[PDB]
RNA sequence: CAACAUCUUGUCAAACUAUGAAUAAACAAAGAAGAAUUCUCAGUGUUAAAUACACUUCAGGAAUUUAAAU
RNA sequence: GGCGGCACAUCUGUUACAAGAUAACGCAGGUGUCCAAAGAUGAACUCAAUGAGGACAGAAACCUCAUGUAGAAUAUAAGGG
RNA sequence: AGGUAGAUUACCUGACGUUCCCAUCUGUGUGAACAUAAUGGUACUGAUCAGGCUCUAAGCAUCUUUACUUCCGUGUUCGGAUGGGAACGGGUGUAUCCUACUUGAUAUGAACCUACC
């Protein structure tokens, strides 16, 4: 009858983000890996300043999407299989998140043509509990309690517990 | 190190809170003004909303009319007391929020006499289609406004289930059918009488019998087949309009925590002070 | 040397007050004036429509048709060497209930509370109460007598200057 | 040759002398730009009355 | 040592302000004709319907009391 | 007087004196426009900034969480909202 | 005791911890249809397997804040008035009105309609 179950860390959200300098050709490519992989059309962000330094105002940019539920946890698997489940003590975020970076997306090679290149990846990893809802609804938004909160080292053991995964000081 | 923390005295010397239900996030008072405006030449002749919130067990329909007092409730309805009319599961389905709007009509023009002229439709084959009540002689219906709340009003939303209970009980709501569950009939009848219920009961039937149970537990310990409700709802509706006349102890108290007077709160800080004189 | 502006001079007469932004109460558009009733004038910068003009705010006039959202008010303006007649209509939210009769309607109630006793009073043949004096200018006190048994003396005069710094 | 622009003096000693001119009572009962239906119940009341005070008068 | 936070200190603003006087401004202190009460009471309209409410010389009409209200 | 300027039609703050009015070729500035949307309405959302994270990516590109009474934005001068 | 609608809009806010939940409320399960978006996260709809962990509500503190009282202080300033004093600058006396900031003590909500307990 203990109450621990309403405090069980679960992930509520994956963000995957490609990040391209350049509108078009690039940015057509890199949204369509990222549909192939998850299953979603994802969106294309564009820029907030222009900066001539990066060559780039209102120009697409970027593509990000997010995933829930029994997608987003197979997806963060392979993500941390390529990792090999090595992750920084500093990867972690102060509320509770954490994400890390991947170079080569791994998809299909077989068929890997210059057309669709090889790029890149961001993942990232929303952490929660049953009960954030009270803080996303439109009725009585409120703040979640502090000690419900996530924190670094509660984020920590998660990773410690459900993938044995290390933590490093490097 | 750095703070530079913005929580200051001098934040909260300037700070302006928002009002008390607004800052609870329970009313959105920009469009609530609107609904309360009577206009100033009808001096005090109350403007009547229907205040509908339907909580994760409950269909709670009102009837409501402003003052500065405070907000006066003329009637209201529930979905718990259905199980008096024949309905004991699903109290918060389409259907259910379609019986509790049909029992705050009749309830209310019980009230006030005036149900034996204004009847609006009683048969199963009206009501997938719009009614609003008219003129009978020359007295008007009853007319009231719907005050949704803090819902979205989409094509499909419960909240005009109750209004399409309301002017099928003979209480003029001004409205368009537009965002009913139809928007022909029989796609907005089937679903007044819980047909779409009454569909994913047999779907889950043929597909799992673990989802089925858990989706529908209740309805199963109760022997409710899934063709039982089209029948359950007409019942209803035949013994809603019949007696609506609502129903009729002590209250266990339980007592939280109580304030501590200015003795005991004065002892505390001595108490602590002298702990910490021999601590340190 | 200002200019001509509808709403000059109005950096201060029109800031809401502190702590006081955002939205009104709901007694402000409940109210229900009636004609004849007194209202105060007080322009509200947060409704910018029908905003009445600042030489009218403050000012107590008498309510003298009522609209479905606008009250007329009767207000005195005074002009070279006479004093005319405003008619105006503003929409509650920029008036306020006078308090200007708040005393005298109970001296009003108070002698009604009377007559309605003395009528009684001479029915049954007793006699009547009389009606309640007249306000009057703080009157000179009447001597009185003070016991000396709990009387204290504190001598005073004048004190000997000390320095500040 | 500059000369002076403008001065309040004097102004108040001479608004005083036939003082302030009050409006006369009539000024207050003016009617125009009443509410519409309440001009229109009292014209009818007023068109009843005056009817029924007629044939009083055609009776005698 | 910066710098950044945090706690004090010294001195200021016509185009800075929480607070905010004194002097003033505009009301009321009984004129549909000097009050009040009781009974009766009609035409329109608001109203779900009103006997509520709004306006109609406090529609109107009749009795009793009454000259009081810094 | 001329030369210079526009205090000549006109807006904001201040001089200006806690009602209204209100001087100087007093001070600091502004107008002769702009807008089929930058008008009307409905709905959803919350801004500036800061901290902490995430391959290239760094002080500045994009993504996420938290704090955030407006310190943003509202065509324009300033003051109000 | 709880929920819906409110009026007053911080005595109602914020930070730190804490107490029940028996009803109620919330969080809670799901995605078939109405409906929804990049995502069933939101909003929508269908439901009842579990839980007081959060919300909510009640209380704690030499708590910031806010709200009343005293004091600050008749000290600042001010209406009226000399053939009053001073070379000025400014500042008396008389009949009067009288702040503010700070500090100290107290409080941390009262109240209206409907249903259920």
């Amino acid at each position: 009858c203990k109450s621990d179950v309403m405090r069980k860390i679960k992930i509520d959200k994956l963000v995957l983000n490609i990040s391209v300098g350049e509108s078009g050709d690039r940015l057509t490519r890199a949204a369509k890996v990222l549909e192939t992989l998850t299953g979603q059309t994802p969106v294309l962000s564009e820029a907030r300043y222009t900066v001539r330094a990066f060559s780039i105002r209102n120009d697409q940019i970027a593509c990000h999407v997010t995933v829930r539920g029994a997608k987003a946890a197979e997806i963060l698997e392979k993500g941390l299989k390529v990792k090999e489940f090595e992750l920084k003590a500093n990867n972690f975020s102060a509320t509770g998140n954490f994400g890390f970076g991947i170079e080569e997306h791994i998809d299909l090679g077989l068929k890997y043509d210059p057309q669709v290149g090889i790029y890149g990846m961001d993942f990232f990893v929303v952490l929660a509990r049953p009960g954030f809802r009270v803080s996303r609804r439109k009725r009585m938004q409120d703040k979640i309690g502090r000690d419900h909160l996530l924190t670094k080292e509660d984020a920590i053991n998660w990773f410690k517990e459900t993938y044995e995964g290390i933590v490093l000081n490097k | 190190g750095f703070l530079k923390v913005i929580k200051n005295r001098a934040y909260f010397k300037k700070y302006q809170t928002q009002f008390r239900r607004r800052r609870e996030g329970k009313t959105d008072y920009y469009a609530r003004r609107k609904m309360i405006f009577q206009d100033k030449d009808k001096f005090k002749t109350p403007k009547y909303r229907v205040v509908v919130r339907i909580t994760n067990k409950t269909v709670i329909a009102q009837i409501a009319y402003s003052e500065i007092i405070g907000d006066k409730i003329l009637c209201a309805a529930y979905s718990h007391e259905l199980p008096r009319y024949g309905v004991k599961l699903g109290l918060t389905n389409y259907a259910a929020a379609y019986c509790t709007g049909l029992l705050l009509a009749r309830r209310l023009l019980q009230k006030l006499g005036m149900d034996k002229q204004f009847v609006g439709v009683s048969d199963a084959a009206k009501l997938g289609e719009d009614y609003t009540p008219e003129e009978v002689d020359e007295r008007r219906p009853f007319k009231c406004i719907l005050d949704v709340g803090l819902a979205r009003t989409t094509t499909g939303s419960k909240v005009f289930a109750v209004l399409k209970g309301m002017c099928d009980g003979g209480v003029y709501v001004p409205h368009s059918a537009t965002r009913f569950a139809g928007a022909n009939e029989e796609a907005l009848r089937s679903r007044i009488l819980g047909g779409h219920v009454a569909a994913y009961m047999k779907y889950l039937s043929g597909e799992d019998a673990d989802l089925y149970k858990k989706q529908f537990g209740r309805f199963i310990a109760a022997g409710i087949a899934p063709e039982a409700l089209e029948n359950i709802y007409i019942e209803a509706h035949k013994k809603i309009r019949e007696n609506p006349a609502a129903e009729k102890k002590e209250h266990k108290k339980y007592p939280t925590s109580k304030k501590l007077t200015l003795e005991q709160r004065k002892a505390a800080i001595q108490a602590k002070l002298a702990k910490l004189a021999q601590q340190a | 040397p200002l200019s001509n502006g509808r709403n000059r001079r109005t950096r201060k007469l029109f800031k809401r007050p502190f702590r006081g932004h955002g939205l009104s109460n709901t007694s402000t558009i409940l109210h229900t004036y009636k004609v004849g009733d007194y209202v105060t004038i007080l322009c509200n910068s947060s409704i910018q429509h029908g905003l009445p003009y600042k030489a009218f705010h403050g000012k107590t006039g008498r309510v003298w048709n009522v609209n479905p959202h606008a009250i007329g008010v009767m207000v005195n303006k005074k002009v070279n060497n006479r004093i005319v007649v405003k008619r105006l209509h503003i929409s509650p939210e920029h008036i306020k209930p006078s308090g200007c009769q708040k005393d005298f309607l109970e001296r009003k109630a108070a002698v009604a509370a009377i007559r309605k006793q003395n009528i009684q009073l001479k029915k049954e043949g007793k006699p009547l109460l009389p009606l309640p004096a007249k306000r009057l200018p703080k009157q000179p006190r009447p001597a009185e007598l003070i016991k000396g048994a709990d009387i204290k003396f504190t001598t005073v005069a004048p004190l000997k200057f000390e320095e500040l710094y | 040759s500059k000369d002076k622009n403008r001065s309040s003096h004097n102004q108040s000693h001479k608004a005083h002398r036939n003082g302030f001119y009050k409006p006369k009572k009539s000024a207050y009962m003016s009617t125009k730009g009443m509410n519409v239906q309440v001009l229109k119940n009292t014209k009818a009341q007023r068109k009843f009355a005056l009817a029924k005070k007629l044939e009083a008068k055609k009776a005698a």
